[PDB]
């Protein structure tokens, strides 16, 4: 996933080419998750994907707080 | 003949095996830095 995005200069592999997506999928089959899921609850291809998993819960409770206080 | 030429079979093979490693030092030293060329572009691929 590095060199298919480094030789193609694809900075983020959701901007990966459609043949360049599936040819990697023909090589390594566990990557159907981070490339072909509509709304994965964990963010695909980010460093803080576990951290952005947490900060939503911090957000979504405050609106559940803030619209309940009203 | 086994003194004059046999002082030269010493020194024909001597140069013709120094020159052969120099083909292999081109190849075994950038396929370690092409992985460096992979990772250094991968730092902005994180970004």
């Amino acid at each position: 996933l590095t060199e298919a995005c480094a030789a193609e200069r694809v900075v983020r592999p959701h901007q990966l080419s459609p043949a360049a997506q599936t040819a990697l999928l023909r090589r390594f089959p566990a990557l159907e998750g981070p490339l072909r899921h509509p709304r994965p609850v964990l963010q695909p291809f980010d460093i803080a994907a576990e951290v952005a998993f947490v900060a939503r819960i911090q957000i979504a409770c405050l609106r559940a707080l803030g619209h309940s206080i009203r | 003949r086994s003194t004059g030429r046999s002082a030269l079979a010493v020194l024909i093979r001597a140069c013709r095996r120094i020159q052969q490693q120099l083909q292999r030092t081109r190849r075994a030293l950038f396929q370690r830095s092409n992985a460096v060329l992979t990772s250094l572009h991968h730092v902005r691929m994180l970004l």
